[PDB]
């Protein structure tokens, strides 16, 4: 029973693992391709950040993998802290 | 952010019995009163009163 | 990803500043590691004396601009460019020479010179 679901969640991600190929291949040679689309539209996008323009989807994550994005700075973080109370 | 009544070279703050956050940094602090001669934050408290 | 060096705009560049934390802060010679999209900031920093490291986890560099270029996006110091190339840049605009780096109080702008003793 729960085989089956991990041999189809295991086949899924062979399929999500050969579309990178794919576009790794696409990047390599040209290329008109599958990943075309959303690289394409996201370059002249005015999304700073991927979660908003892919809005979570896997397969459009998948092909814009290695581009930059302001997502990959850490240090644009503020942690909110706490100041010492008293003696 | 607390009251202020003059902004500049010289500022002056009310305060309440209550926390105050800025950006990052949350204070705690006592109703009163205080005067500084700069313009650098300013809570009422041991520490700032030192 | 590996940051890349671009050279755009670089004659509308009057200096560089630092942003640490979020907010901006001047730069000193003591410090050892930066982020950088730009090859100018090479001579700025060696003319001076000063040697880096170039790494993801430390405070990135901004160059002072007389020319509006960018975006505004809500939450981020400066504007924010993208080149052709998909990297980001990050500039800061300025109305009046007479500029450093300005935070915002409720009602009015005040320069600082240091985040943590300002009225920012």
């Amino acid at each position: 029973i729960i085989i089956w679901f991990l041999l189809l969640s295991v086949c899924l991600g062979s399929l999500i693992y050969s579309t990178a190929a794919l576009g790794v291949l696409m990047s390599n040679l040209g290329m008109p391709s599958y990943c075309t689309g959303y690289r394409e539209g996201y370059l002249n996008s005015t999304n700073v950040t991927i979660a908003t323009y892919c809005t979570g989807s896997i397969p459009c994550s998948v092909c814009l993998s290695g581009l930059d994005s302001l997502d990959t700075y850490p240090s644009l973080e503020t942690i909110q802290i706490t100041i010492s109370s008293f003696k | 952010f607390p009251n202020t009544y003059l902004e500049g070279s010289v500022r002056v703050v009310t305060t309440f019995d209550s926390e105050y956050c800025r950006h990052g940094t949350c204070e705690r602090s006592e109703a009163g009163v205080c005067v500084s001669t700069s313009g650098r934050w300013v809570l009422n408290n041991d520490y700032y009163r030192s | 990803h590996v940051m890349s060096k671009h050279t755009d705009f670089s004659s509308e560049i009057i200096g560089y500043k630092a942003i640490d934390g979020g907010v901006t802060r001047d730069i000193a010679s003591t410090d050892t590691c930066f982020a950088n999209k730009h090859a100018d900031f090479d001579t700025w920093f060696s003319q001076r004396g000063g040697s880096y490291t170039n790494d993801k986890a430390c405070p990135l560099i901004a160059a002072v601009i007389t020319r509006e270029v960018g975006f505004v996006v809500p939450g981020l110091p400066g504007t924010i460019l993208r080149t052709t190339n998909g990297d980001f840049l990050h500039f800061l605009p300025r109305v009046f020479s007479a500029v450093g780096n300005i935070c915002y109080t409720p009602s009015k702008l005040i320069e600082y010179t240091d985040f943590a003793t300002s009225a920012c």
